[PDB]
DNA sequence: AATCTTTCCCACAGT
DNA sequence: TTACTGTGGGAAAGA
């Protein structure tokens, strides 16, 4: 028996804000097998369940009689619904698909991860969508010509190390870089000029990356960053230093730390260190590394998935998310908003604040509401005394709450 | 444009 | 034309 | 030891 969303829970969970979130991270291409070879996906993509949420979601279901193991999250992650694989999240909130891969007979040019997930008592949650992923044949000169394949200054990209076990990712925890082998991270990739010093304060610039150009890399998460590195091409075991044409998705790469005799960046198992490159004998233009001095470079992007379930359990998932792309005023006798974005239904209200909103559906992508009057947030108030800042929701008939970072503020005239 | 940044600096240990 | 991408092949280093 | 398997390099083929 469903039942609307009342003003007394929306109070509630304003106050709060104890979302359910679902994160999926990933790269932007993948590789594509030939024949019966399997080349997984590297970084494997990451479901990353975030929110208080969760652990409120858990309490509800074992209060009402659960065990551990039914309200246990259970998620499958497959590619484009073409037979899922199931991902393990048990003692922790996340999980990795590591042996994912994509067959030529798949002619798609692009695709998306589908992950879908319910509760070990196999009350249903839904299926969300990653990012859009291009299909590549192998990695590449490239030209500027495909800049999805080029790497812009100020954009995400992962590093990995390969000694398919051997696998670690570059990734920031317990304030240090490290080498893992079972999470990655998002590091923006910042172009400097050649003779920008090092700090804590830089400046960056504008452009793609190519070898031989000096970079800051940031952790997206943490925010903390190496040294000022030289990016550079790697052939084989060597560094190849006069190499300068546009940095490219999955090749391999190697980063100098400016300013040292030979220093670059370098996994020793779970470490990240400095090791010192062998200079070549008659080719004075290569240096040649340690293997933990190499790291393949690939773009990465993410989905973000909020909901919450603001008169309790519900029969229906809770995809397709709704998502607000904009909002634009709109005139008549009173105001109205006008929203564009995706996966839209008739059964969705407008909220700005605790008072729900007469809303008008169009189609998929676009959404019309009518914006209450000032007096439903200041009582009395015959024009808009002061200015009055609202949070604007979207509530589903069966009392499901999608959180949006939009507002609305009334202004006075 | 040219942009001001801010990122707390980490530098990896030489190799032991 | 000429270069670039796609497909196919196969050795390496481990189960 | 033999068989198998991702991965990485390189050749052949098609764009």
């Amino acid at each position: 028996p469903p039942k609307r969303l009342t003003r007394e829970a929306m109070r509630n969970y304003l106050k709060e804000r104890g979302d359910q979130t679902v994160l999926i991270l990933h790269a932007k291409v993948a590789q594509k097998s030939y024949g019966n070879e399997k080349r997984f996906f590297c970084p494997p993509p990451c479901v990353y369940l975030m929110g208080s949420g969760w652990k409120k979601k858990k309490e509800q279901m074992e209060r009402d009689g659960c065990s551990e193991q039914e309200s246990q999250p259970c998620a499958f992650i497959g590619i484009g619904n073409s037979e899922m694989q199931q991902l393990n999240l048990e003692g922790k909130n996340y999980c990795t698909a590591k042996t994912l891969y994509i067959s030529d007979s798949d002619k798609r040019k692009h695709f998306m991860l589908s992950v879908k997930m319910f509760y070990g008592n196999s009350d249903d949650i839904g299926v969300f969508l990653s990012k859009r992923i291009k299909v590549i044949s192998k990695p590449s000169k490239q030209s500027l010509k495909n800049a999805d394949l080029c790497i812009a200054s100020g954009t995400k990209v992962a590093l990995f190390n390969r000694l398919t076990v051997s696998t670690r990712y570059l990734h920031v925890e317990g304030g240090n870089f490290h080498a893992s082998s079972q999470q990655w991270g998002a590091f923006y990739i910042h172009l400097l000029d050649d003779d920008e010093s090092e700090g804590e304060e830089f400046t960056v610039r504008d452009g793609y990356i190519h070898y031989g150009q000096t970079v800051k890399l940031v952790c997206s998460v943490t925010g903390m960053a190496l040294p000022r590195l030289i990016i550079r091409k790697v052939d084989k075991q060597t560094a190849l230093l006069d190499a300068d044409d546009p940095v490219s998705q999955l090749h391999k790469c190697a980063f100098y730390l400016k300013d040292t005799e030979r220093m670059y960046l370098c996994l020793s198992q779970e470490r990240i260190i400095q090791f010192q490159a062998t200079p070549c004998p008659k080719e004075q233009n290569k240096e040649m590394i340690n293997d933990g001095a190499s790291w393949t470079i690939i773009s990465t992007d993410k989905a973000e998935y909020t909901f919450y379930e603001g008169m309790g359990p519900v029969l229906a998932p809770v995809t397709p998310v709704p998502v607000v792309e904009s909002l634009q005023l709109n005139g008549g006798d009173v105001a109205m908003l006008e929203l564009t974005g995706q996966n839209f239904t008739p059964n969705l209200r407008v909220w700005f604040g605790d008072v729900e909103a007469e809303t008008m559906y169009r189609c998929g992508e676009s959404m019309l509401c009518v914006v209450p009057d000032i007096s439903a947030f200041r009582e009395g108030w015959r024009w808009v005394r002061q200015p009055v800042q609202v949070p604007v929701t979207l509530v589903r008939n069966d009392g499901v709450i999608y959180s949006t970072s939009l507002t609305f503020t009334y202004t006075p005239e | 444009d040219a942009a001001k940044l801010r990122a707390l600096l980490w530098t990896p240990p030489p190799t032991p």
